[PDB]
């Protein structure tokens, strides 16, 4: 259970993705985000939890930041400058790699 | 009802004799066994002798066996049983049993219905 | 973390091990059953598609050996991903459907011994195509996963949420369809066989008193041997009597007590010649009514020692005590992935014994035939 | 010359309480094993033949089980009027007959 949230947005603007989490899906999994753009496949866009250091795609690290909170079990997503082909869909992955790898995906949310 | 009752019993130096009987009445000796188990005063149930009146057989315990004569009559539906060379030992209650024959059900049910018991003593 | 590098790197020479032993060892039992045995029973056949469905999850291990090897760096791609995975969960699948059928088999063999050929080719299509069809979900979910925004790749399950209960039910259709229900129905067909090899041998059993007794009363003309040999052959035969594999079973012992009373009558009087002529009668008796129900109890207890059934008793017993381990920790999973459990000890022991229990659950994979030429006296020859 | 012994020789218990009374055998009697329970002064009824088998017109309470040579009676709840002496007996044969010693609820 994945949960998703945000919208659309004039060019230039900012918005916060969010995406809650259950208790299991959060703690032990790594927590990220995937824009899939149109006509394309998914790609990184970030990542803040797996007992691993924060990552962002080298295409959105100048204007994104993720983030997390330990209380109601959820994670942001905060793009600055939304420009350029920003616009797709972004899922909300959280993957668990193990002798049984997981990969807990989400309902996507158009953003443009 | 089927039911059994002794007799003969009484009070005797040792080495005299009884004729203990062993009334039946409901069943036939033909169709049954009629043993006789006895208990001296105070102790267990010990066994004595038996009847095959459709077989003819008969056979003693072995502190019995060459002591006492045993013998049925199906005319009278009653069993009888004589004592010879009494001894000390031998006072106890006899009580006649009746058990069925091998081929079905009523040999497995043992001794089903006992004597009212009577009294020997030496 | 990193300190389970050091033993797991021993991870991938146990599946070389495994691939190499199963390779060489099944396609021995492969081209055994099929020329030495040439498929003449129904139990050939249900243990020549395990050998097959053997080989078929064994070519599929050396890519699992390499995936662990280069610690989970999946490079064959997808196709591959959604196959190897599914080979490997068709071949738990059909392992435990042939096993639940070798026991069914068993048990009606010994127990109702009773063109089953192509009844059993039938059943092994239809054992195979409902393994194919419970191995779906590797089918389908089973993808092709990049790590972070490197070129990691991982042959991991995709459990889409918002489209799918699936989480809950794959942990728990393995551990009820690939151990519960099959453990159900092997360990009925299996105590189902105890009891009609315990009711066989009872009459053996006491049969046989009769007889050594039976050997005495001739040997012995001291009238009181003739009392104890006949004393406990009546015991014997009336325990007999109850041991049930109708009516002619019945009358059958009925009549045998008969005589032995009657050879009681004579040892008690002391008639020694006449104890033993009655006594003699015993085997008019037996030839009549008792050898056509004392040839049945033999037959049965003689199925033990064919070798068919010491191999399948092996493989099944290896089979569920190896998948123990496995499937109680994929049930602790299934656990905690509801909240049941919020540990980090119990999530840091399912996540690192799991690896060392689908070795061990996949052990069995290549000790089949290992079954059949320690048990399988004729298989050594072969 | 089957000897039939009785191990308790005097069960102490009370009312409501579930007994029990374990005979073994000497040599095997097959199932051929009944029960008898003596009231002083009457002669004995026979509660259990066959060593599992309720006689008629017995309680329920008296229940008998043979494992090999071991022969158990059962009284389920031990009402007053169950208080007197309960005999073996082994019938594997007529001249074979061998009873218990006595076992005396109390
Ligand atoms: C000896 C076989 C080793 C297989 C194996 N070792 C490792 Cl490590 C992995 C990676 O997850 N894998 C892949 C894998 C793991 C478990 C299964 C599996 C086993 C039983 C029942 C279902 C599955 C399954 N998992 N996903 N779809 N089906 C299938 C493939």
């Amino acid at each position: 259970l994945v949960e998703s949230g945000g919208g659309l947005v004039q060019p230039g603007g900012s918005l916060r993705l969010s995406c809650a989490a259950s208790g299991y899906i959060y703690s032990r999994y790594r927590m990220g985000w995937y824009r899939q753009a149109p006509g394309k496949g998914r790609e990184f866009v970030a990542a803040i939890s797996g007992g691993s250091s924060t990552n962002y795609a080298d295409s959105v690290k100048g204007r994104f930041t993720i983030s997390r909170d330990n209380s109601k079990n959820t994670v942001y997503l905060q793009m600055n400058s939304l420009r350029a082909e920003d616009t797709a869909v972004y899922y909300c992955a959280a993957y668990k790699i193990d002798s049984n790898p997981r990969v807990y995906w989400g309902q996507g949310t158009q953003v443009t | 009802e089927v039911q059994l009752v002794e007799s003969g019993g009484g009070l005797v130096q040792p080495g005299g004799s009884l004729r203990l009987s062993c009334a039946a009445s409901g069943f036939n000796v033909v169709d049954f066994s009629l043993h006789w188990v006895r208990q001296a005063p105070g102790k267990g149930l010990e066994w004595v002798a038996y009847i095959s009146s459709s077989s003819g057989s008969t056979s003693y315990a072995d502190s019995v066996k060459g002591r006492f004569t045993i013998s049925a009559d199906t005319s009278k539906n009653t069993a009888y049983l004589q004592m010879n060379s009494l001894r000390a030992e031998d006072t106890a209650v006899y009580y006649c049993a009746r058990w069925g024959y091998w081929p079905g059900e009523p040999w497995w049910k043992a001794f089903d219905y006992w004597g009212q018991g009577t009294l020997v003593t030496v | 973390a990193g300190r389970h590098n050091y033993i797991f790197v021993m991870i991938p020479t146990l599946y070389s091990i495994i691939f190499v032993v199963g390779i060489f060892g099944n396609s021995l039992v492969v081209i055994v059953i099929y020329f030495y045995m040439k498929l003449k029973t129904v139990a050939s056949v249900f243990l020549l598609n395990l050998a097959l469905a053997d080989l078929c999850f064994l070519l599929t291990l050396p890519l699992w050996a390499v995936y662990t090897a280069m610690e989970y760096r999946w490079p064959f791609g997808n196709y591959l991903c959604k196959i190897a995975s599914a080979s490997v969960s068709f071949n738990l699948y059909a392992s435990v459907f042939l096993l639940t059928c070798l026991s069914i088999d068993r048990y009606l063999a010994i127990v109702h011994p009773m063109r089953t050929m192509l009844v059993a080719k039938v059943t092994c299509i239809i054992i195979w195509l409902l393994a194919g069809l419970a191995s779906l979900p590797a089918i389908i979910h089973r993808n092709v996963f990049f790590i972070e925004n490197t070129n990691i790749t991982v042959c991991a399950f995709h459990y889409e949420s918002q489209n799918s209960t699936l989480p809950i039910g794959l942990g728990l259709t393995k551990n009820i369809l690939g151990f519960l229900f099959p453990f159900l129905i092997i360990l009925t067909s299996y105590t189902l066989i105890w009891k009609a090899l315990k009711k066989a041998y009872d009459l053996e059993d006491n049969w046989e008193t009769l007889n050594d007794n039976l050997k005495v009363i001739e040997k012995a003309d001291n009238a009181a041997q003739v009392k104890d040999a006949l004393t406990k052959m009546r015991a014997a035969a009336l325990d007999a009597q109850k041991a049930t594999p109708m009516k002619d079973f019945r009358h059958g012992f009925d009549i045998l007590v008969g005589q032995i009373d009657d050879a009681l009558k004579l040892a008690n009087e002391g008639k020694v010649k006449e104890a033993q002529a009655a006594a003699e009668q015993l085997k008019t008796t037996r030839n009549a009514y008792i050898q056509k129900y004392l040839e049945r109890a033999r037959s049965t207890l003689d199925k033990l020692n064919d070798d068919i059934f010491k191999i399948i008793m092996a493989i099944v017993l290896f089979f569920f005590f190896s998948w123990i381990p496995h499937q109680i920790f994929t049930f602790l999973d299934v656990l905690i992935q509801l909240g049941i459990i919020r540990d980090c000890r119990i999530a840091d022991i399912v996540d690192t014994a799991m690896p060392i229990t689908i070795c061990i659950a996949y052990f069995n994979n290549c000790l089949n035939p290992l079954f059949y030429g320690f048990l399988g006296k004729k298989f050594k020859r072969y | 010359d089957i000897q039939m012994t009785q191990s308790p020789s005097s069960l102490s218990a009370s009312v409501g309480d579930r007994v029990t009374i374990t005979c073994r055998a000497s040599q095997s009697v097959s199932s051929a094993v009944a029960w008898y329970q003596q009231k002083p002064g009457k002669a004995p009824k026979l509660l259990i033949y066959s060593a599992s088998s309720l006689y008629s017109g017995v309680p329920s309470r008296f229940s008998g089980s043979r494992s090999g040579t071991d022969f158990t009676l059962t009284i389920s709840s031990l009402q007053p009027e169950d208080f007197a002496t309960y005999y073996c007996q082994q019938y594997l044969y007529y001249s074979l007959v061998t009873f218990g010693q006595g076992t005396k609820v109390e």
